């Protein structure tokens, strides 16, 4: 039901996350290829964060071809734009969530990224009034 | 760019039926809709009826509701208009068009064929 | 089952100049897609009708830029920044929200006489 | 190119093997999943990563429904709206049809017999009739 | 059909990940090579790996310009000999470019610090420029 | 500046050899991959990345350069006097590998005493590595 | 194969300047270079100036050097020769070519055009 | 600046028999391309000029192979195998090594008369 609490966060941590935090699906998955292309193809069996990218990968390609063949039929231009839109910006939403958090989980400590979650949780709430500038950054 | 012919107007008795036709080519008629219009001279358009391209479904407007039918043969590419129970106030010429921008507003318009209904000759 | 409106029945423009047609709907025409049903037919004398605006604020293909118009929820106004010898005619707006299909009145227009 | 197999033991071209048409529909597949795993899924647990691949799948599967339902509301044209259901209910499926039944046969009967079965049936499909026995080799 | 960096432990693609404008120009790193080590580029030194790395490549550079110096002096009609020119000059450069930066890093700052800040100027880069720290990652 | 210097070679020790003799480099190639395709390793690999990308220029070229005179005066260039310091840089490069170093440099030497000795007092015997 | 046709030929009377019209299509013009080429009767032909793709240089022979001006406007693609201070000497038939062996002789030779002067009429 | 040079002025052919035509500059067109830069012209009356040798040894595309030449530095020749009726008309010699170009002075041909 949930695919995070798995390693200890909820959706609820993420949501709070607005939607210009995470990169484009483009330079995260490029970042993906250029850093991991050894371990991702790899016979080992181990590090079971890789479970999540090597399936995501495969969704979003999906997803490609799915707006392939829609550009492809639907002679009325109107409707191909719609479902082109919807395809990349709703749907992907969450794929962008997904890799983001798993990324990180990757390149940072476990323990950090969650603090970074709940620390962040808090700096948002509460009005932009009385808060000091900036956003908590991850270092 | 499609063109559309129709056939089958002109003048016909007091009290009898009448069907018109409009023929399509140059489209995939399986794949779009169509509509008909109407127009007596002094006034404007009228929306009349249309149907989907299955022709499970159809609508009709309260002024001719349940004396006109319309039926589409995907066979030929062909459409039909059937008119029963024809008034004075029914002399019109009628137009058959097609819409496509994301079904709402016709896009291509047949030439039109004018129905006339009187006694004399 | 809609009731359409137009305003003003007639417009006569001395060419060159600009001018605009407002034409209104009661029921709102904003559907859960962001897009507004609307349209705007030309119509001229021993022909058939042709395609002026599509989908409220985008224009048919092969129109000339001379046209334009914008607008939203039952509000709307057809908008032409220089009129030609060859823009007389009768205007039409049309409604495709909830079947059955409405049409307007009409706006005709003409040259304003000496 | 990230396969979805070759972490167990299997490659897409083995799973390539057998007929697209033979693979059982995605509603038993998902109610035998809810029968008994229903306690353990929800559960957190660790190892086994079929455990996290079925979750994917379950979500890829909803998000999929979501989409269609939501074609179903808006889309006023009909003609489209079939054609576009039926493609996703009809092509799109497999993928993730193949996946579960993957997973759900190494949850229920070991790595090892699944892979007996995969190479096993490379004698049913390349006899012919008359030498193919009647009988078609099942799961035990 | 292979990579340089593979054995050093780079990558084409790692590479390509930083923008391509950013790499400094050509004779100015030139320059900075031969004001740094005249001695090491001239005197023979057994190992001394990407010193004779850079030994190899500067070659390239050297052989092109002899080129554009040829298609300076023959090559009458002017439509082609710009075209030949600018590619010899622009185009082909960017590889050169990324060698000699890649290798003087290296000798100077060492592996392990350019090896962890190739990474983290395109993590910088990528993210939006609001939320991440002011200025850009100084190399050392 | 030179590469041979490091390797204990002359640029003009392996001048004193004469151009014939080094052999094309199509030829040459084969052997590199088939039998060596696993200090001096990295060197080959420069070189066959430098051949590739004129190899990669003599396309483009191709492509374009829509006048047919331009084409030939380049591509002769690069497919025959470009390529003759790699034909010699491939072959010494090789020996290496194959050969003992002690073994090539005694060969080097006696080939300059070959090519003095007059064509009357030379030799019924071609000096072979073997 | 390219095909040019000039224009603007004709009678022009004594002291004035005239321009001739050359243009030319189906090859890429900002390619290559053109030519002009004069042959008054009872001669042979003779080279006259040429410019290069970019327009920036020009050369001239000593016969017409510092009178006569090219120029070429690469939107449209089309040649363009300027005389003034004519002469009776210049009364010949102009042709405009393109040369791409190698930018050595011309290939491709237009139709050419003759230009006349004189008083009577 | 360039001298340019052509002889015979006349060649008469009996059709049917080999001829030789010879064009001398005054400076030598060898290039350090290897190649030297000469042509061959060939104008008829009443029509626009034709090529007929290339680069001064190659021909130009679709030629006809009756026509042969060659040469080097500062001696040329045109050799024709066999004449045809076709084959009249006023031909040329050009340089291209230095700007400005110059031109021959022409050599014509015709049938030797009874």
């Amino acid at each position: 039901i949930d695919p995070y609490k798995e390693f200890g966060a909820s959706v609820e941590l993420l949501s709070f996350l607005p939607s210009d935090f995470f990169p484009s699906i483009r330079d995260l998955l490029d970042t993906a290829s250029a850093l991991y292309r050894e371990a991702l193809e790899s016979p080992e069996h181990c590090s079971p964060h890789h479970t999540a990218l090597r399936q995501a990968i495969l969704c979003w390609g999906e997803l490609m071809n799915l707006a392939t063949w829609v550009g492809s039929n639907l002679e009325d231009p109107a409707s191909r734009e719609l479902v082109v839109s919807y395809v990349n910006v709703n749907m992907g939403l969450k794929i962008r969530q997904l890799l983001w958090f798993h990324i990180s989980c990757l390149t940072f400590g476990r323990e950090t990224v969650l603090e970074y979650l709940v620390s962040f949780g808090v700096w948002i709430r509460t009005p932009p009034a009385y808060r000091p500038p900036n956003a908590p950054i991850l270092s | 760019q499609v063109q559309l012919v129709e056939s089958g107007g002109g003048v016909v008795q007091p009290g009898r039926s009448l069907r018109l036709s409009c023929a399509a080519s140059g489209f995939n008629f399986n794949k779009f809709g169509m509509h008909w219009v109407r127009q007596v001279p002094g006034k404007g358009l009228e929306w009349l009826t249309y149907i989907w391209y299955d022709g499970s479904n159809a609508d009709y407007v309260d002024s001719v509701k349940g004396r006109f039918t319309i039926s589409r043969d995907n066979s030929i590419n062909t459409l039909y208009l059937q008119m029963n129970s024809l008034r004075a106030d029914d002399t019109a010429v009628y137009f058959c068009a097609r819409g496509f921008y994301d079904s709402s507003s016709l896009e291509s318009w047949g030439q039109g064929a004018l129905v006339i209904v009187s006694s004399a000759s | 089952d809609i009731v359409m409106t137009q305003s003003p029945l007639s417009l006569a423009v001395t060419p060159g100049e600009p001018a605009s047609i407002s034409c209104r709907s009661s029921q709102t025409l904003l559907h859960n897609n962001g897009y507004n049903y609307f349209s705007w037919y030309l119509q001229k004398p021993g022909q058939a009708p042709q395609l002026l605006i599509y989908l409220g604020s985008n224009r048919a293909p092969g129109v000339s830029d001379r046209f334009s118009g914008s607008g939203s929820g039952t509000s709307f106004t057809l908008e032409i920044s220089r009129v030609e010898a060859e823009d007389v005619g009768v205007y039409y707006c049309m409604q495709g929200r909830h079947t059955p299909w409405t049409f307007g009145q009409g706006t005709k227009v003409e040259i304003k006489r000496t």
